[PDB]
């Protein structure tokens, strides 16, 4: 239902998601502060790509989930573009024969 | 010779902020010590656990 109307939002909602866990992982790991800021950066970093990949992993396994839903796509609404702009070529023969 | 060679040039040596730099030179050494505890915890515990995995995923598609 919700899953491909989120589902093309997909490479716009996960680096968001990294922009979230590095910019969450921020505060939790500077309330403690002993390092210097750029050691700070690199762990809250470290561990934000961690996050990144495996939920680009799940990423191709919601992209299996998913396109079960109408096989075989890249083409069949290539099938919904050339189908209306052929019978709107259809709409402009007629009442130029008749017109 | 100048008559005002031999005179401090500094004055009072400060007993606060050489103990605070003391203490950070002895405390980021705990903490380096605890941290590097924790990273290896996290590279052995998660990084090798990917490793293992992907190896035989990879030696598949090489084949």
């Amino acid at each position: 239902k919700f899953v491909e109307g989120l589902s093309n939002n997909k490479y716009k909602i996960i680096t968001g998601a990294w922009a979230a866990s590095l910019y969450g992982s921020w505060v939790i790991v500077n309330k403690d502060p002993i390092m210097t800021k750029a050691q700070k950066i690199v762990q809250a970093r470290m561990y934000a790509q961690f996050i990144t990949v495996g939920l680009l992993l799940a990423s191709v396994g919601l992209s299996m989930y998913e396109n079960k839903l109408h096989p075989n796509k890249q083409k069949v609404n290539e099938m919904r573009r050339w189908e209306n702009a052929l019978r709107v070529a259809e709409e402009e023969e007629r009442l130029e024969k008749e017109g | 010779l100048p008559p005002n060679a031999l005179k401090p040039a500094f004055g009072p040596p400060d007993k606060v902020a050489a103990q605070k730099f003391k203490e950070s030179l002895m405390a980021t050494e705990k903490h380096a010590k605890d941290t590097s505890n924790m990273w290896v915890k996290i590279s052995v515990w998660v990084a090798l656990p990917a490793i293992a995995l992907t190896a035989v995923n990879t030696y598949f598609v090489e084949k």
